[PDB]
């Protein structure tokens, strides 16, 4: 159930484990594949990577031991608390990752597509095709500029986009839709 | 008055809508075929988390569609639909 | 040369100023169109709207005298000021404007792009092709996601774009260029 | 981070760069037809606009042209280019 801790991702050397992940939550991405299908998964041998999201979540589900390089274990605290100091907004953007994962959708990174994540219902390829998930930072306000730059985002005809926040008051997850209105 | 958000009348009235009732600065409920509740968006002109959600939450007391009418800096609209989303659990999980 | 403070916009009703002010730099947007051709101005009959940093702009190179409500002299100082109530970030986001607009370069809306501004050499239209800016706040850093989402905005297949800010400590505006590099 | 940064080598390796120093965290230069200056930017991992200035005024004070290496948050990688653009006047500028 082991993975390594290198800087900020952790890398799963153990290949039936690899697989196992993969086919079960599409957690991770193969070197140096990508589209990887459930069902061409048991001839691929690689390692796979983890993003410290996935790690963490996988930690605390408890479907992931990591360790460190110098062979500690590194619990799921010690996981947010790295985040935490790198990444800017890490816990509530864990907690997004958290609450689409939680309900059992497939998170994957939004990098490609300009946005936090990309949100699955079966599988990134194929088919079917990413919900676009913008993130609201703490402090910011929303303008007619973010809207049409979402709608941009959006692989769909209609320019659907998701926009997720966290309440600062009450730590709530709130993602509202958004999309095109032909009137 | 404010001839960008007039621009959103103008619009709206060109199409078939009805304005009902202005509620607010910004704010307004306008029907065709069902009644919506539009916000009006000027580019440049920001607003808080809270302020949107509580349109969306009008919205839904009142039973009404939320439409964020996006007004250029120069007058050109553009209508976007927002809702605050309910996510049901994956089918497909 | 009058126009006439409605809100946040001011309207040209003097048509024959309006035909000039679009003729002179393609300033401001006839109701009722869109890329509006230099030719084609001579036989448009409707106002012309500005946007605040245009009037502004105007104003302060005396070219446009703006009115009021109650009919009384609007003062560049005053459009300033009531944009800098309004709209967050306006003295820097109107160093931007006047930036490019001092060099000879036509800027207009770009919330049609999900960016600050669209930015012409010879205007629409056309022909044509905007330059897409982002705008840099204040305080704020930049990250891999704000440079493929920038690549998302643009129009180009090169993926350019470009990301305007001021200068903390300087003052001085700063332009970089992005660009999908095929390595 | 060890692996992220080790997937940009790994990459260009794969498109014929060759590694010709590396000049700090996240910094390096590599080459095929000419030499670049390259930046790793992790998806996640803010960094001020100081910070970018400065490798970009690396660029110009070493010569070369400034690759933004953009790797996501399980490997895969983007460049781009980036410059500090010294725009012109505009010479299809209208006569005022």
């Amino acid at each position: 159930m082991i993975g390594y801790l290198r800087g900020l991702a952790v890398i799963v050397e153990d290949v039936e484990f690899a697989r196992r992940l993969y086919k079960e939550g599409f957690y991770g991405r193969f070197l140096g594949y990508d589209k990887v299908k459930r069902d061409e998964v048991e001839k691929i041998n690689a390692p796979l990577i983890l993003g410290l999201y996935e790690a963490l979540y996988l930690a605390e589900k408890g479907r992931l031991k990591v360790m460190g390089e110098d062979g500690r274990e590194v619990a799921p605290e010690e996981l947010a608390a790295l985040g935490r100091e790198r990444m800017r907004n890490f816990d509530e953007i864990y907690k997004i990752y958290k609450y689409f994962r939680d309900l059992g959708y497939v998170v994957k990174s939004g990098l490609k597509f300009g946005a936090l994540f990309s949100v699955y219902e079966k599988g990134p390829g194929i088919d079917h095709a990413p919900m676009v998930v913008v993130f609201l930072e703490p402090d910011k306000g929303i303008s007619a500029t973010d809207i049409t730059r979402g709608g941009r985002l959006s692989h769909s005809v209609r320019k659907t986009w998701t926009l997720a926040t966290v309440l600062r008051q009450t730590g709530e997850v709130v993602l509202l839709g958004f999309g095109w209105a032909r009137l | 008055m404010d001839v960008l958000q007039e621009q959103v009348f103008k619009d709206l009235k060109s199409r078939g809508f009805k304005i009902i009732e202005q509620l607010d600065d910004k704010i307004f409920i306008a029907e065709k075929k069902e009644r919506y509740l539009f916000y009006v968006m000027v580019e440049g002109v920001e607003v808080t988390i809270q302020t949107l959600l509580s349109v969306i939450n009008m919205g839904e007391t009142l039973s009404m569609p939320v439409v964020l009418a996006l007004v250029s800096n120069d007058g050109t609209v553009t209508y976007y639909y927002v809702r605050k989303i309910r996510l049901p659990r994956n089918i497909y999980a």
